DNA sequence: TTCTCCTATGACTCATCCAT
DNA sequence: AATGGATGAGTCATAGGAGA
């Protein structure tokens, strides 16, 4: 029993630190698609307020 | 034979265990600051789009 | 191409740290 | 003091890759 138990403790601490490791790649790739999109957007805008402050100066 | 690889694979265990507290340790690092640069750009986004608008109206 | 050897990695077990 | 789970670390079986 005492090992039996421990088994399944171990087998239960190494899914874990597997997860961990797959939702951290998961968050890792999202981040980089909708950080570089926005990033794009960002940049439309930056243009845009560049020319009309010119328009307006 | 063993007492070679014994001492030899105990390093491996201990490699691998090495690699995967540093993966880890660095994806979660990473996506911490990704994290951050999507959330300053949206910031960015908003604060543009209050100028042009902003700026429109002087054109109105 | 298939056969051989070696490292990397899962899964077990053990010792140890903390809380009940 | 006693019992139970978490996690590191050693061991084994075994797979997959590099090379004869």
């Amino acid at each position: 029993r005492k090992r039996m138990r421990n088994r399944i403790a171990a087998s239960k601490s190494r899914k874990r630190k597997l997860e961990r490791i797959a939702r951290l790649e998961e968050k890792v790739k999202t981040l980089k698609a909708q950080n570089s999109e926005l990033a794009s957007t960002a940049n439309m805008l930056r243009e845009q307020v560049a020319q009309l402050k010119q328009k307006v100066m | 034979k063993r007492r070679i690889r014994r001492e030899r694979n105990k390093m491996a265990a201990a490699k691998s265990r090495n690699r995967r507290r540093e993966l880890t340790d660095t994806l979660q690092a990473e996506t911490d600051q990704l994290e951050d640069e999507k959330s300053a750009l949206q910031t960015e986004i908003a604060n543009l789009l209050k100028e042009k608008e902003k700026l429109e109206f002087i054109l109105a």
